[PDB]
RNA sequence: CGAAGGAUUUGGUGGAU
């Protein structure tokens, strides 16, 4: 076993994730009325997983 | 005037810096690539022709070029002399793809294959001094196929790999070629004798290798070959070739080239057989300029790569796997670099200052994270990844 | 340019220390000079670098840009110990006298080190002294009591009193070459010129200005002043003949060249 | 997909899709189920190709009762992804249509494809 | 951080400076307890970073120095909001500043028959012009480039007026680089046009026509290029040195041309019949020329540390000088 | 006031104009400067001038 | 957004024409429907004029 | 929109996360519900050091009582430690923060938030957490074992987590908890056990 | 042609006029 060999599986261990762009969140204005603040964060969430 | 709730206004107050330090982390930035251009490999002396295959020795600091100059010249990289080792002129022999190889158990052996639009390849061994002091070359011609010249019209696709006799334990390289209808052919690496043929339906485009580690000091060639169609075979070289797998990339259709990386590859070999690893990644080119990216760990792809709008020619991972460098050889500057796992495409470089021209080789360096990008006019440009 | 980033012979001369990368790193490696092997320490780091090289009577001390001088033992392959000045200013030159390891860095601070002790003895700056490229320490008796600084002017400087001595009218560029060919006759050369400037410690007047053709990159001096070889940045070797006997600028009498068969 | 019928085999459909490819380049290719619904319309149409996988199908069922009325050959491809890369476009695509042009280039590829459909059929 | 300068704001803002040695200037708001703004990289570090940092009494500008031989002023513009100005701050604006060469320069030249400027190149890698009036104007050439960092440390330097306005006027010779830069004194700017020793060899002398049309380039390979201003293209090559070209001059009348190198030769040219009128070899190595266009003489420094005077017209030795005990590094005519 | 080896130079700080000069340079290096009024303290080596 | 509309009415059409089996509920349409207030939504968030910068004017400024 | 330009983000981070702390002292739930809105996105947008991210943690545990604000709150915590991609990523919370989060989130809530299908990535916060537990807690070795289960962690953090487990045997007398402990990774990947005692003893 | 983009417009300051 050597450190190269560590560096490597952590390195493999890392996953993606969903990158945040320009036009990600442009929408929330469209039905930002009349929504609860819990839903508003939640669809912030799903919009960033 | 003269766990606390403020803390977080605190720490502001302390610092102007708030990007983290890139130094530190392992794994490098997804979007930002530092990367910094050397002297050319080339310029000490220049190539008559296009650059059709680069390959960095597994362990030595040399980079080997070949074209249809049929010259296979050898360079000393050090990023700001690059000058050339020794070079041997193959009369009738032009290059289509050369690489060089180290043997997994005996270290002190190294090799050079190099291959053709002909019947015939080229084996140029290095051991012991023959590189430099050596005043001759010592050449073999591989030009027998023992009874399957029927297969092979030309040897000019090819790639080398080690394949371990697992009944006698013994590892030896084999010489893999694509043939006429579907037809791979495996030889060994010295004897030249035909070990065994895999066969596909279609026209073969690409093929790859994947090693899977049994245990210790045991390992599993599998030979990757996929149709234009865009179906996959994957066949199981220590057990006589034998078919293990098959599936179809989806929305595949033109396929023209499959790389793995992530582990043990043409680009990243191993020098024991304990440094065997599995590849994580699968990427299918096209002539529509569509990369599918599949994650080893029907398939569904991670990704579907469309930056370039051309038929890709060359797939490469580095050595890590953290990068997948997607070129084409129809368009000048048609190179781009994919962060991996994000599959996103870094955008400070290439530019349109960054000079590439036609893009017909690629190659990254086991370790220094360098890059040499070949082009038609038989330039070989060089940089360099900060991060490695 | 040449691969070889520095080199240096063992003071027999029959060991040639070099330095050169691979892809990304510095490797050092040993060769004998009288007549190959493969062998060579790998700087780990893409950033490290040797600036200075120095034989030691079979350990080679190596100075880095990192701020410290590492002990290397060629036989045994692997850097024995690492001298670490508090600092992390590149060293730019190391001399030796026995025990005594004298080293500069970027930051104009002397320093004193002891192999046997493996201790930093002490460490101060001097004023008047806005650069330091060049160390030398002078051959007097067994122990060290002044030293030869230049960095664009050559400086001699007092241990004890911790004063300058003498200041010399050097060279416009940075001084390269530093080497003492004997008492009070001390030769001095500079980046890009192709003039040597003896001069003379305790007078402090210009002996002789020796004139290569072209740049010069390395000095060699036989015996005491018998000879003095010069490599010259073109690729030839350039030898004077008793340059210490048109009195103030001589030439060199004999020139040496390598050229292959082809031409 | 019981409805897409027929749903050409695997050795047909790299034909199909290789036909495709080189009237896209010849500019003899109309993508899209409203084009290809156009070109039925004025009878310039060699044959159609559609994609099994499209979700709801229904978008496409209506090609059919079309091709059948004024005779000219359809034939279904399973995916659809696979007919928008081949038609040379960056989004997927569920109809297609190669037009009629007897002094093409590759006149003799479609005709061949044609009759394997109308066999098919 | 290593605080080098503190000064306060008495314009009626509870404002405090800080400078520090790697060359940052950051700004804080006391009453606020608050960062308004960071200046970074004002001064260099290697020289100090910022030495000086004094805000001027009852005004928003601040006045800073350091050891890299520059002086910037800079203003806090009123607050754009009509309300709650203490929280929007507007960030320091440069307003104007003077400055120099950090390093001591390389290569001087007068500009111009009044004596009104001169260039200056220093190993900071910068050319700049010095007015010589009282105004002490200065200003440094910009080297951004024409299509169709800073450049290396300059080692030669020629320079024309009989085409000012017209094109390029100026040729700069670069340490271990086989091309010459041309430059603009009118637009103070690099100019578009880059002669090629094409010997491959490094450019050891740069030379200039009193008319201004041609530009004249002497390699480390012996070979001189003659190159055209207004169109930058090679016209003529004298081969004749085998040893480094150290200098280049013509007469004013643009018919003999005279080079010499370390090879000790002196090489007489007709320029107009392009025809070698003559060659004289000295004793020594020949390190540097000038060219007296009037009186049609030139002084060469030899290696053996004398100043010989030579007669272009008659092409022999007129006046040797002796005295000197060491190189001599410059010299030039009344 | 900007110190300026062994002379000093006086700038109009609206204009950044030079003023005045120093008449002769200091025997030694200027190391302190204190402007008041219209007067200058220049101090170098044991001598304040 | 008549271009638009034509083109989803058509795909909401011919579910309904061509169904064997389809539910009276009309989630095809509804789903269709969404599309098109998107796009008119951020076809009418668009503003054809270009908007005006605030104007930072580096006044002359005079010691006093 | 700012996405792009790194430097226009940095110079973002000294306004929106004051913000945030402001909020975040505000009793308002749904005050602290936006700051955990705008801290979760930033995050994602730029990384930052650990210790923005600890002092993040201190304020929004420091004033979270609203139900509504624990769950968005619990929620932000786990993707900050997503963000965080340098050495000590997975390593044990301070003691403080450790106290802080336990008494604002009791073990049982978390095997909750973690019973859930649909819960987010969390493996590098958990593995922070359980070398937290196992540093500070000797009596919650047993929930520990729970934790591993409901919940897959990356090669590496399981191999962290096995780092210290070996060092408690040492240290820590043999429990039949902790030895479960080494049962249930004897189980599931035996041979990387036998790599961590390699390395280690 | 081409080392970490190219074109057009524009505010302010500094220097001459």
């Amino acid at each position: 076993e050597d450190e190269e060999d560590i560096a490597l599986e952590f390195i493999n261990g890392e996953k993606k994730d969903k990158l945040v762009n320009m036009n990600s969140f442009t929408s929330m204005f469209d039905n930002i009325q009349n929504v609860q603040m819990d839903t508003f964060f939640d669809r912030v969430m799903k919009v960033l997983t | 005037d003269e766990g606390d709730i403020n803390a977080l206004t605190k720490i502001l107050s302390t610092t102007y810096n708030y990007k983290d330090t890139l130094s530190n982390s392992k794994l490098l930035p997804p979007k930002k690539l530092d990367i910094v251009r050397l002297k050319d490999a080339n310029a000490s002396h220049p190539s008559h022709s296009a650059i059709q295959s680069l390959s960095f020795h597994p362990s030595k600091p040399l980079l080997l070029t070949g074209g249809y100059d049929k010259t296979l010249r050898i360079y000393h990289i050090d990023g700001k002399t690059n000058h050339l080792v020794t070079s041997l002129h193959l009369v009738g022999s032009p290059i289509q793809t050369c690489t060089f190889y180290t043997s997994l158990s005996n270290q002190n052996q190294q090799n050079i294959f190099t291959a053709g639009r002909r019947r015939y390849m080229h084996s140029w061994d290095l051991s012991l001094e023959n590189l430099t002091h050596s005043q001759t070359a010592k050449i073999e011609k591989f030009s027998r196929l023992y009874g399957h010249e029927s297969t092979q019209r030309s040897f000019e696709n090819f790639k080398v790999a080690h394949l371990q006799n697992s009944q006698t334990n013994s590892v030896h390289g084999i010489v893999l070629l694509q043939g006429n209808n579907g037809w791979i052919n495996i030889l060994h690496s010295t004897s030249g004798l035909w070990l065994m043929g895999c066969k596909i339906e279609g026209v073969i485009t690409d093929f790859c290798i994947d090693y899977q580690p049994i245990s210790r000091g045991k390992f599993r060639t599998i030979l990757i070959a996929v149709n234009a169609y865009g179906e996959v075979w994957e066949f199981d070289l220590n057990k006589n070739g034998h078919v293990i797998r098959r599936w179809k990339d989806q929305g595949g259709v033109g396929i023209t080239k499959i790389q793995v990386g992530g582990g043990t590859t043409t680009t990243c070999p191993a020098l024991q057989i304990s440094k065997i690893k599995q590849n994580r990644w699968l990427a299918v080119g096209s002539e529509s300029g569509f990369v599918n990216l599949y994650d080893r760990n029907t398939p569904t792809p991670v990704a579907a790569l469309d930056q370039l709008t051309t038929t890709i020619s060359n797939l490469q991972f580095s050595p890590d796997g953290q990068i997948l460098c997607m070129a084409s050889r129809a368009v000048k500057d048609a190179l781009r670099l994919v962060h991996l796992p994000s599959c996103s495409v870094f955008s400070n470089w290439p530019t349109s200052g960054t000079p590439l021209g036609k893009v017909t080789s690629v190659a990254f360096s086991p370790s220094g994270g360098l890059l040499a990008v070949g082009n038609e006019q038989g330039k070989v440009r060089l940089w360099k990844l900060n991060h490695y | 340019d040449s691969p070889v980033l520095q080199s240096a012979y063992d003071p027999s001369g029959q060991y040639l220390c070099y330095v050169t990368v691979a892809l990304d790193k510095q490797r050092v490696g040993v060769q004998p000079t009288q007549r190959w092997n493969e062998n060579f320490l790998y700087l780990e780091d893409s950033k490290l670098k040797v600036t200075c090289l120095k034989w030691v009577n079979v350990a080679i001390i190596l100075g880095m840009n990192n701020g410290e001088i590492w002990l290397y033992s060629v036989l045994a392959n692997e850097v024995t110990y690492k001298f670490t000045t508090g600092n992390s200013y590149e060293i730019k030159d190391i001399d030796l006298m026995g025990n005594q390891l004298w080293c500069i860095d970027s930051s104009d601070a002397f320093y004193q080190f002891d192999l046997l002790q493996f201790k930093l003895l002490q460490h101060f700056r001097i004023n008047n002294c806005v650069q330091l490229n060049k160390l030398t320490i002078v051959p007097a008796g067994d122990s060290v009591a002044q030293l030869l600084v230049a960095s664009h002017s050559i400086s001699l400087i007092d241990i004890e009193e911790k004063k300058v001595v003498m200041t010399f009218p050097g060279h416009v560029s940075p001084v390269s070459t530093l080497q003492v060919i004997t008492n009070e006759f001390f030769i001095s050369g500079a980046e890009g010129d192709r003039f040597l400037n003896v001069y003379d410690i305790h007078s402090g007047m210009t002996k002789c200005v020796l004139v290569a053709e072209s740049d010069i990159k390395e000095l060699s001096h036989s015996g005491q002043a018998d000879s003095i070889a010069v490599t010259t940045e073109d690729g030839s070797l350039e030898i004077f003949v008793d340059p210490l006997v048109g009195n103030k600028s001589k030439k060199s009498s004999k020139k040496i060249q390598i050229v292959s068969k082809d031409g | 997909n019981p409805k897409a019928f027929p749903l050409a085999d695997a050795a047909l459909t790299q034909q199909i899709l290789d036909v495709v490819q080189q009237a896209a380049n010849l500019r003899q290719l109309k993508k899209g189920a409203n084009e290809a619904t156009k070109t039925l319309n004025r009878g310039i149409s060699e044959f159609i190709i559609m994609a099994a996988d499209c979700e709801p199908i229904e978008i496409l069922l209506h090609l059919p009762l079309l091709c059948e009325d004024k005779n000219v050959p359809y034939v279904f491809v399973p995916s659809r992804v696979a007919l928008g890369r081949a038609c040379g476009v960056s989004r997927p695509v569920i109809a297609a249509s190669i037009t009629t042009n007897d002094a093409s280039a590759i006149k003799t590829q479609i005709y061949a494809v044609k009759d394997k459909i109308e066999t098919l059929l | 951080s290593r605080i080098s300068s503190l000064s306060f704001r008495t314009d009626g803002s509870s404002h405090l400076s800080v400078g520090t040695s790697s060359g940052d200037l950051i700004f804080y708001d006391l009453d606020r307890r608050s960062r308004i703004h960071v200046l970074k990289n004002i001064h260099r570090e290697s020289y100090g970073g910022v030495t000086q940092a004094t805000f001027l009494n009852g005004q928003p500008i601040i006045v800073t120095s350091g050891g890299d031989n520059s002086l910037k002023e800079y203003v806090f513009d009123p607050s754009l909001s009509q309300g709650s100005g203490d929280v929007v701050v507007q960030p320091p604006r440069y307003l104007r500043s003077r400055g120099g060469h950090s390093q001591p320069p390389s290569y001087i030249a007068f500009a111009d028959s009044q004596s009104h400027f001169m260039l200056s190149a220093s190993k900071d890698r910068s050319l700049w012009s010095f007015s010589l009036r009282k105004d002490a104007q200065s200003q440094e050439m910009s080297q951004r480039l024409h299509k169709k960092s800073k450049f290396p440390e300059i080692v030669a330097l020629a320079i024309e007026n009989a085409r000012i306005g017209e094109w390029e006027n100026i040729i700069t010779a670069h340490k271990d680089e086989k091309f010459a830069r041309t430059w603009d004194m009118r637009n103070k700017r690099v100019g578009r046009w880059t002669f090629d020793t094409t010997d491959d060899g490094f450019v050891k002398s740069v030379a200039m026509s009193q008319c201004g049309n041609f530009g004249f380039i002497g390699s480390s390979n012996g070979s001189i290029t003659i190159y055209n201003m207004q169109s930058g293209i090679l016209r003529k090559k004298y081969k004749l040195h085998k040893r480094a070209v150290t200098g280049i001059s013509l007469d004013g009348m643009n018919r003999k041309m005279v080079s010499c190198g370390l090879d000790g030769i002196v090489g007489f040219y007709d320029f107009n019949k392009s025809t070698l009128l003559g060659k004289l070899k000295l004793d020594a190595p020949i390190t540097a020329m000038v060219y007296h266009r009037s009186s049609d003489l030139f002084a060469l420094a030899l290696d053996d540390l004398s100043i010989v005077v030579i007669d272009a017209v008659t092409q022999r030795v007129v006046r040797q000088l002796w005295g000197h005990s060491n190189r001599i590094t410059a010299f030039d005519f009344s | 006031v900007t110190c300026v080896g062994k002379t000093f130079q006086i700038y109009d700080a609206n204009t950044l104009h030079l003023l005045f000069v120093s008449e002769k340079e200091t025997p030694s290096s200027i190391v302190a400067l204190s402007a008041h009024f219209h007067y200058v303290y220049a101090a170098y080596e044991n001598k304040v001038g | 957004i008549a271009r638009v509309l034509a083109a989803k009415a058509a795909v909401s059409l011919r579910y309904d024409a061509l169904a064997e089996d389809r539910d009276d509920s009309g989630d095809i349409g509804l789903e269709s429907r969404a599309k098109v207030e998107n796009r008119l939504s951020q076809l009418e968030g668009r503003d054809l004029r270009t908007t005006p910068k605030v104007v930072r004017e580096a006044k002359k400024v005079e010691m006093t | 929109f700012n996405s792009n330009n790194d430097e226009k983000l940095n110079q973002l981070v000294p306004i929106l996360l004051e913000i945030s702390a402001k909020l975040l002292a505000s009793k308002s739930k749904d005050c602290q519900i936006a700051a955990h809105t705008i801290l979760v996105v930033f995050a994602t947008a730029l990384p930052l050091k650990k210790t923005i991210i600890l002092a993040a943690m201190e304020t929004i545990l420091s004033n979270l009582d609203a139900k509504e604000a624990k769950h968005s709150a619990l929620l932000t915590i786990c993707k900050l430690f997503q963000t965080l991609k340098g050495q000590g990523n997975v390593d044990q919370l301070p003691s403080k923060i450790f106290k802080l989060f336990d008494s604002k989130f009791d073990t049982v809530s978390i095997l909750t938030f973690l019973d859930k299908e649909d819960k987010p990535v969390c493996d590098k916060f958990i593995t922070s957490y359980t070398r937290s537990i196992a540093r500070y807690d000797r009596s919650k070795l047993n929930i520990i074992l729970s934790l591993l289960k409901k919940i897959r962690l990356e090669r590496y953090e399981v191999r962290l987590i096995i780092t210290d487990l070996i060092y408690l045997s040492e240290i820590l007398e043999d429990k039949s908890q902790l030895v479960e402990l080494f049962e249930y990774f004897i189980s599931i990947n035996e041979d990387l056990v036998l790599k961590c005692l390699k390395s280690l003893g």
